[PDB]
């Protein structure tokens, strides 16, 4: 051909069908999706759409607060970050022979969102039993129209893998409880979750409300200074999210006094470390709070690290990691054409105008 | 043919467009050069002028005389329809002017409309998932009706 | 009560968006 370029890859054009992604067994073939998504391949939309139905189908049998017990690999925020998502695996363990616990926030601003569903979601198939996925305040239909997960599936896919993804999000579990020690939230607490029963209650398969305890587990922040108090309210208006509210450490102290727990771990901040213990609670000599961010470089330009938190023989091993390359695309997934056209037109207007005089 | 036959010019804007003609001719030679043009200081900075001079230049010989002159502003006039527009954008891109834009082409274009605004590996990557999401019948390149349901909506 | 270890690496290598000249044809700021 004539392209000028050799030195990046050429992404394939065939989308793969359903019977080269599944096994004759119903399998997904992960080997083969990994690869064909790290070239910026794509699945016939049939088949996209099966992975994600399939993953929410067993999401949905889940409960609200999962039980998950070590050895397991906890992992925080990835936004679309499908090429540090490959190297998250390498890190934290495979998935054939590890327990994973993502905390949500799998989709926004990194502009391969759709790819971490799919193989998150085909790795759930895989392992339902092992592999782990929570709710983050992005897996909603609010932020992804705001945001650009909504326009990423059109122009990759259409909005019926979209609205597949929508429902299947409603199916996320809410928490964890890790080793009956930890609780695993995105956000964090409520005044309105004072026990676990609270989150067992809930109805979780529903567009996330503005308000409520529902809200506020994938919403909620640690106050900017956690564990230097200078008042003591337990929560207060979060003027940075413009809901929910922040948490303060005598809150989250009496959270886990009262229910007999260890620490809350969560993610939903970027941590320049990839990662964040808190204040030790007077109760327990343990850090009342971990944040977890497993984002390297976030936005491309935040310049991070990420990490992961393999709990394992006792020991909470926090695992940083630094970015990879990715391939480029404009703002909005705009093309060339769109987006050159108006340039176009100007210039040679411009040109033209002054032959003219 | 007269030249209001072969535009939607005139006689008496021929006549207009034949005064900013001779004035832009330095030399007489009854054609237009590269060189001529950018005697402009106006033209000065547009990535475009180059592409502009080889469309109107219908023939090949690296400059636009009157009729190319003629016919190439014609392409602009308030009286073209939409879908003359649409050729003449088209024609930006297609530089072997063969009928389809190439992965070479488009990327070639762009860069000169860009600059060093992208790395050439960045350029590459997006004319590349550009192609592949507006290629319909597979032939790696992209056709005019390929290209007008990209961009017919834009106006 | 677990012990905690932290396991580190190196820093970031990655690249930069290149300053957009405003006479040629720029990407928008995000
Ligand atoms: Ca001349
Ligand atoms: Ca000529
Ligand atoms: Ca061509
Ligand atoms: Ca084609």
């Amino acid at each position: 051909t004539d392209r000028v370029v050799k030195a990046v890859p050429f992404p394939p054009s065939h989308r793969l069908t359903a019977k080269e992604v599944f096994d004759n067994d119903g399998k997904p073939r992960v080997d083969i999706l990994k690869a064909h998504l790290m070239k910026e391949g794509r699945l016939e939309e049939s088949v996209a759409l099966r992975i994600i139905t399939e993953g929410a189908s067993i999401l949905r049998q889940e409960k609200n607060l999962l039980d998950i017990d070590a050895p397991v690999t906890v992992c925080g925020d990835i936004h679309g970050q499908f090429f540090d998502l490959m190297k998250l695996f390498e890190v934290g363990g495979s998935p054939a022979n590890t327990r994973y616990l993502f905390l949500g926030d799998y989709v926004d601003r990194g502009y391969f969102s759709i790819e971490c569903v799919l193989y998150l979601w085909a790795l759930k198939i895989l392992y339902p039993k092992t592999l782990f996925l929570l709710r983050g305040n992005h897996e909603c239909r609010h932020l992804t129209e705001y945001f650009t997960f909504k326009q990423e599936c059109k122009i990759k896919y259409s909005e019926r893998v979209y609205d597949a993804c929508m429902d299947a999000f409603d199916c996320l579990p809410l928490a964890a409880l890790m080793n009956q020690q930890f609780l695993c939230v995105h956000g964090g607490l409520s005044p309105e979750i004072n026990t676990l029963d609270d989150i067992r209650k809930l109805d979780r398969f529903k567009e996330p409300p503005a308000y409520g305890p529902m809200c506020d587990i994938l919403w909620s922040d640690p106050l900017e200074d956690f564990g230097n108090e200078k008042t003591q309210e337990h929560f207060t208006h979060n003027t940075v999210r413009g809901c929910s509210y922040f948490y303060s450490y005598p809150a989250v102290c009496e959270f886990l006094q009262h229910n007999n727990l260890l620490s809350i771990l969560r993610a939903h901040e970027a941590q320049d470390a990839g990662y964040r213990m808190y204040r030790k609670s007077q109760t327990t000599g343990f850090p009342s709070l971990i944040t977890i961010f497993s984002a390297p470089n976030y936005l491309d330009v935040y310049n991070n690290k990420a990490a992961v938190l393999k709990y394992e023989n006792n020991v909470m091993n926090i695992r940083q990691f630094n970015c990879s390359p990715h391939p480029y695309w404009l703002p909005n997934f705009m093309d060339v054409f769109t987006w050159s056209l108006p340039f176009v037109g100007e210039k040679v207007t411009e040109m033209l105008v002054n032959v003219l005089n | 043919y007269p030249l209001e036959m072969c535009s939607h010019f005139d006689a008496d804007e021929i006549k207009r467009l034949g005064k900013r003609f001779k004035k832009l001719d330095l030399d007489n030679s009854g054609s237009l050069s590269v060189e001529e043009f950018m005697s402009l200081p106006e033209l000065q900075q547009n990535p475009l002028v180059q592409r502009v001079i080889d469309i109107f230049d219908t023939d090949g010989n690296g400059e636009v005389d009157f009729k190319e002159f003629i016919e190439g502003v014609s392409q602009f006039s308030v009286k073209g329809d939409k879908e003359q527009k649409l050729r003449f954008a088209f024609r930006i891109y297609d530089m072997d002017k063969d009928g389809y834009i190439s992965n070479g082409e488009l990327f070639q274009v762009l860069k000169m409309m860009v600059g060093n605004n992208l790395k050439d590996t960045q350029l590459q990557q997006i004319v590349d998932k550009t192609i592949i999401n507006a290629d319909k019948d597979g032939d790696g390149r992209i056709s005019f009706e390929e290209f007008c349901a990209v961009v017919g909506g834009l106006d | 009560k677990p012990k905690i270890i932290i396991t580190g690496c190196e820093d970031n290598v990655y690249e930069k968006l290149p300053e957009q000249n405003s006479n040629f044809l720029c990407v928008k700021k995000l």
